[PDB]
């Protein structure tokens, strides 16, 4: 889940 | 067994399709892949327990009525290998919805009746790649639709599982946010003598409040699926887009989340593309440097941000030089 108006709220990849 | 056979590539393990002909299912050209697994499958991008992991995700070209099925050659037994297998299955319901189908038969069945899908909401935009060698023409539409369109919100669950595969930092919005606003992209194509519409890409865009009186639009995700990529659908849409907010007053200009390399790329071009014809942007003004008046038209005409107007000048005032 991101906060409120967010969609880009996920974990970054980490290679 | 040999183990490291037992270790899979998610990545390379989804396979995706979009289906608008019953020989899609065998035509390896209609499968592609995701490029990031890591919010479900960890950093490494693996699962384990399994060889020859197959995760089928198989969508109607329109509707998105999804067929999910979990194939393999074999798997590790606890009995004698001492160790369970990843619970694949488990891990991909969690962001698709209910009511898929299991089976290639229950999936053919539903698109039989694929003619019957539509489009949602109003449409804003209709363009056409003509052939310029006698061949085939493609029709696409644009269209903003919201949670009053019968059938959205549903819809909406089935496509937004493809942003977990092609949006690094993809989270899934609250629908019940009555600021979020939707745009579709569709093609229009015939199939036995009727027209059907093929879902091609969305954006999603936050209303966000400016006090006391006016909003500044923030592009929140935006996807066109692979098979459509690299063919003018995007920048279409974020022209679309533009122009949409441009007949509102109170909208202020228009933002993005936390924008991605490729989203800057597009946005560029797109706004140069609007600004290029502007008077304010004309040889003669690029040539005495940046000037506030450009970021004020920018602004006025195609709600362009004061920030994005700037680079605007910048790729101009290359461009109209040696
Ligand atoms: C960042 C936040 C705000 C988000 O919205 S989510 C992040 C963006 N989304 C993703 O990365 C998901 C995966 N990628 C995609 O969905 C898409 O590839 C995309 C990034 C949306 C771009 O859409 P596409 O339809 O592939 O782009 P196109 O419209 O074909 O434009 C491609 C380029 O062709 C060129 N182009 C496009 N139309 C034309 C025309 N008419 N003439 C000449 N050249 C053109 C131009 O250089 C475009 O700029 P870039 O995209 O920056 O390279």
């Amino acid at each position: 889940k991101g906060g409120k108006g967010l969609g880009a709220g996920g974990a970054k990849r980490h290679r | 067994k040999k183990l490291a056979e037992y270790k899979c590539n998610t990545n390379t393990a989804i396979e995706l399709k979009l289906v608008r002909f019953p020989e899609d299912l065998e035509n390896d050209i209609r499968t592609f892949f995701p490029e990031y697994t890591h919010q479900l499958f960890g950093d490494d991008e693996t699962a384990f327990g399994y060889k020859g992991l197959k995760i089928l995700l198989y969508y109607i070209a329109g509707s998105l009525s999804t067929m999910f099925r979990v194939e393999y050659a074999s798997k590790v037994d606890e009995n004698f290998d001492c160790v369970e297998a990843d619970d694949v299955e488990g891990k991909i319901r969690q962001i698709i919805p209910p009511g898929f189908c299991t089976n290639t038969n229950d999936f053919l069945s539903l698109l039989e009746k694929e003619v019957d899908f539509k489009p949602f909401g109003t449409l804003l935009h209709t363009y056409s790649v003509l052939s310029p060698t006698g061949g085939e023409n493609f029709t696409f539409q644009i269209y903003k639709a919201d949670m009053t369109c019968r059938g959205f919100r549903e819809y909406h669950e089935r496509l937004q599982t493809f942003l977990m595969w092609f949006i690094e930092t993809a989270s899934f919005i609250d629908v019940d946010d009555e600021r979020w606003h939707y745009f579709l992209v569709f093609e229009k194509y015939n199939k036995d003598g009727a027209t059907l519409f093929a879902t091609v890409g969305y954006m999603t865009v936050y209303n966000y409040y400016v006090y006391p009186d006016k909003t500044r639009p923030r592009v929140s995700q935006m996807l066109i699926l692979t098979p459509f990529q690299g063919q003018g659908h995007g920048a279409q849409l974020l022209e679309t887009v533009h122009r949409y907010y441009t007949e509102f007053p109170t909208v202020l200009d228009i933002t993005a989340e936390d924008p991605s390399k490729s989203y800057v790329k597009l946005r560029d071009f797109v706004l140069v593309k609007l600004c290029q014809d502007l008077p304010c942007f004309s040889r003669e003004k690029l040539m005495q440097g940046f000037n506030e008046d450009m970021a004020i038209e920018a602004q006025q005409k195609f709600k362009i941000n004061k920030q994005h107007a700037r680079r605007v000048y910048e790729i101009l005032r290359l461009l109209v030089t040696d």
